[PDB]
């Protein structure tokens, strides 16, 4: 649904507190003005992203305090009250199987300097002017919008998508789905027990592929492990020297006079320059890939949660009755419900 | 008396949706609505 | 739903009229557009390291063998500007041809058609949409039923007549709390409970939450009505 | 003929087989003819 947003300084990246080199900078024009714009035109569409794919409701839909909904034992994907963050049980899983570069959430210098300056990366990153911002939802609010969806999908069924949300029983939702698939509502009613038990063992299947696999969640760790290898390569770009006496600013003014100095310095501004347009180029191809994906996941919300599709291995294999949203790291995973 | 306020934004109204296993809500009454979607 | 419509529709008229917060999405397009040239233009001035960044100064200033230097350097980042550009325009056009995309899709299936897609075709359930033109875009007014007034009803799976159980053939059934209909879905017109209104399957000891409540046949008054009509027919002729 | 619509003669179908089909109308006429002879075996003895 989105990825990590970042802003880099075109300035501490090309020439890291040289006001020498920052002199020089400036004869090549716009272009950092242009990186920055560029990164903040990505970093506004993670938000945008975010928002069009769980914002789908003006009203946060809670679920009655008691659980009766014919047999259906929805516990397992609902919020649970007990957690400090209002994560269901599958959310809770989704969290902790994607490993996270950066969230933004304050970093200050006892966590950046001394032991931790070896093995973290993410500090190096934000020492040579490479920054994360947070997203404008918290995984608080995103989890909010997600029961929104699902209290409103197991109390009201698609009619909170059209106009108010109006209840109606779950085994009487339930048979308005089959009537959807083109089987008689009385194989529900004469069925109900089975298909309560079969969608139950069902959801006992997903709690326990997601505690055991470690593949399930390769669509958004490529997301996250993008992110950071191409801020990686970026940091590694100023190790090198692109025909300069030194990989370092403060070397060759240490060594060498004005005169001279700005021969190699205009050397590392220009891969450097070189360098940053490379990435802010890759990261617009990109995030025009995760917004591709973030209006499929807004299309599948609008139709799979907030309604019922007729559109074959759309909401997964199978007859399509309705769909659950579940929050996940930088995404939305959907746990389709299909008759087969 | 005006100033800039900074705020945790709200999502939206608050709502207990009145389920029960045996009520339904039925409309006795519609609104035709015009709605206007803008695309490049 | 005439006055609706032409109401709604007189909202639209308003609302364009009144607010200037509502093109945004075509604005954006032009203001990319002329944003990306005027920095493209504004690139001529830049030195890149050169003695001018005007061409005819350095042909003016030096002889071939080192205005070629200064002028190399001109030309070294004008064509990366242009270079620039045009990634940006290309990535750029990409994405308004992913807004053209689904303009079309729209236009197929909101305007040619009706959808049964939730949100496609506005909020709402979707009726039928009217295409308006715009600078560089399309404007779809989408008119669309939406479900306003609701109440309450008591509801039940079934109804049980003679320990077989019936459910609705379409609709649901509710009770305003002393008596039983059947209604259509999405909104209130309640019927007697008939075996026209609903089908039978299998017997009541199934269905959780099956209720109680006479089911209708509408054949039985006329059979009624032709054996009162047989009964003073024979009544009469005991008499010749 | 509450399961089934009618539609043409069966010399244009390809494929079509024969089979019963029940008009549950006609034992509610069949059963009205009962009792209607029962009334006039009755009506032999006034
Ligand atoms: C909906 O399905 C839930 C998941 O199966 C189920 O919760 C589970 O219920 C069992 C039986 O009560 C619990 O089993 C444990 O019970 C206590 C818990 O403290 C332990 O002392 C026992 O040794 C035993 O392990 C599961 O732990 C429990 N799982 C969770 C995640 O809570 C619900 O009860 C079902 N809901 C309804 C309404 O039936
Ligand atoms: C269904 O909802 C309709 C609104 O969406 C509602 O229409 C409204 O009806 C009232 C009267 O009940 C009208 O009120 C006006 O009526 C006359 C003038 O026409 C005056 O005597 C009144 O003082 C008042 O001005 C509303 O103008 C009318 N609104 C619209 C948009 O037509 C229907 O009554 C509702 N129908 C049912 C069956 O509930
Ligand atoms: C539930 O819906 C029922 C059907 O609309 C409704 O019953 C109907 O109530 C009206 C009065 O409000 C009756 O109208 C008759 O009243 C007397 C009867 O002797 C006559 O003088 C009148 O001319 C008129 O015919 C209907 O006859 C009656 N229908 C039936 C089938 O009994 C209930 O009142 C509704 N209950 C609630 C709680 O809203
Ligand atoms: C819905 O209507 C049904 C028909 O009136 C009714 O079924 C009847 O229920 C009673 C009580 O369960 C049974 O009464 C008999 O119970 C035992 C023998 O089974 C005896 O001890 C009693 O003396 C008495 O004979 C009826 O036999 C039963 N009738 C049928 C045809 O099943 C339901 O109880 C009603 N349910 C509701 C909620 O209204
Ligand atoms: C399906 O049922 C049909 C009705 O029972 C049946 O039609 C009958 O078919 C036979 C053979 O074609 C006809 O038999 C007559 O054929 C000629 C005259 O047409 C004579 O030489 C024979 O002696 C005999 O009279 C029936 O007349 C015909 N009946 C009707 C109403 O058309 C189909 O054959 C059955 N098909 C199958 C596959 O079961
Ligand atoms: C539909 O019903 C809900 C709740 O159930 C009703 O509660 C009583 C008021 C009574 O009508 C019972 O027979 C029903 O079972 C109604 O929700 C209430 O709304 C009012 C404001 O209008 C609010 O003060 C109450 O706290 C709400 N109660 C609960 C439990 O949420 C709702 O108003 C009914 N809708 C309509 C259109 O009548
Ligand atoms: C509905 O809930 C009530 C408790 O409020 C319970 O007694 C009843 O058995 C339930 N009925 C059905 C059909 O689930
Ligand atoms: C009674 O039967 C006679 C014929 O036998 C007929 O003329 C008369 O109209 C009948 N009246 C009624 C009320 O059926
Ligand atoms: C079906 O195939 C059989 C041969 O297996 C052939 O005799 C018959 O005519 C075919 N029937 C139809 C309705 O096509
Ligand atoms: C026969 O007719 C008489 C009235 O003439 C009636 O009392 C009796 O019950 C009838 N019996 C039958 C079997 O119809």
């Amino acid at each position: 649904v989105s990825m990590t947003k970042t802003s880099v300084d075109c300035t501490m990246y090309i020439c890291g507190d040289s006001t020498e080199c920052s002199n020089l900078l400036l004869q090549y024009g716009s272009f950092c003005t242009q990186l920055n714009r560029a990164l903040t035109g990505i970093a506004v569409e993670q938000d945008k992203n975010t928002q069009e794919v769980f914002a789908q409701v003006k009203q946060i839909y809670k679920t009655p305090p008691i659980k009766d909904f014919g047999g259906f034992n929805f516990s397992q994907i609902l919020p649970d009250p007990s957690k400090p963050s209002k994560r269901s049980f599958i959310e809770d899983l989704l969290f902790n199987k994607v490993t996270l570069a950066d969230a933004g959430f304050i970093k200050q210098y006892g966590d950046c300097l001394g032991d931790i300056a070896a093995r973290d990366l993410i500090c190096a990153q934000k020492f040579n002017g490479l920054t994360v911002l947070p997203p404008l939802l918290t995984d608080e609010m995103i989890a909010q919008y997600t029961s929104a969806l699902l209290a409103g999908t197991i109390t009201s069924g698609w009619t909170f998508g059209a106009g108010a949300a109006l209840q109606i029983p779950f085994a009487m939702q339930m048979a308005y789905r089959f009537n959807g698939i083109g089987v008689t509502q009385n194989v529900l009613y004469e069925n109900q027990k089975l298909i309560a038990n079969q969608f139950n063992s069902a959801i006992g299947k997903i709690q326990d592929s997601l505690s055991s696999t470690a593949s399930a969640l390769g669509k958004l760790q490529d997301v996250v492990n993008q992110n950071a290898q191409a801020l990686n390569t970026l940091v590694k770009q100023l190790s090198s020297n692109f025909g300069a006496i030194s990989s370092v600013l403060n070397d060759i003014l240490s060594r060498l006079d004005k005169v001279e100095a700005e021969v190699q310095i205009d050397r590392l501004i220009t891969g450097r320059l070189q360098s940053l347009q490379t990435y802010v180029t890759q990261q617009l191809i990109r995030a025009a890939e995760i917004r591709a994906s973030a209006n499929l996941a807004a299309t599948k919300m609008s139709e799979c949660v907030l309604g019922q599709s007729k559109r074959v291995d759309f909401c997964g294999k199978g007859y399509h009755l309705m769909s659950f949203p579940q929050s996940a790291p930088h995404g939305v995973v959907f746990l389709h419900v299909t008759y087969v | 008396s005006q100033s800039i306020i900074a705020y945790t934004m709200s999502l939206g109204a608050e709502n207990s949706v009145a389920y029960s296993n045996n009520s339904i809500a039925i409309p006795t009454n519609f609104t035709i609505s015009v709605t206007t979607e803008i695309l490049p | 739903i005439a006055n609706q419509f032409n109401s709604a529709i007189g909202k639209i008229q308003d609302s364009l009229s009144s607010t200037a917060s509502a093109l945004g999405k075509l604005q954006d397009v032009v203001n990319q557009n002329a944003q990306a040239l005027n920095t493209l233009v504004k690139q001529l001035s830049s030195n890149f390291g050169a003695i001018s960044s005007v061409l005819n100064d350095i042909l003016s200033r030096l002889d071939k063998v080192e205005a070629e230097v200064q002028i190399d350097r001109l030309i070294t980042g004008r064509l990366q500007s242009l270079q620039t550009y045009v990634t940006q325009q290309l990535i750029r056009a990409a994405e308004i041809r992913a807004s053209a995309n689904l303009a079309a899709t729209k236009m197929s299936e909101c305007v040619l058609g009706q959808s049964k897609r939730v949100d496609f075709c506005g909020k709402g359930y979707h009726l039928m949409s009217f295409p308006q033109s715009a600078p560089h875009g399309v404007v779809f007014l989408h008119v669309t039923y939406v479900p306003a007034q609701e109440k309450n009803f008591t509801t039940a799976p079934a109804i049980c007549h003679d320990g077989k159980a019936h459910f609705p053939r379409e609709g649901v059934f509710v009770s305003n709390g002393t008596d039983w209909f059947v209604t259509q879905r999405n909104f209130y017109e309640p019927q007697i409970i008939t075996t026209d209104n609903t089908f039978v399957s299998g017997n009541c000891d199934v269905v959780i939450g099956i209720v109680n409540n006479t089911v209708y046949d509408p054949l039985q008054p006329e059979l009624d009505s032709f054996k009162e009509e047989l009964d003073k027919y024979f009544k009469n002729h005991t008499s010749p």
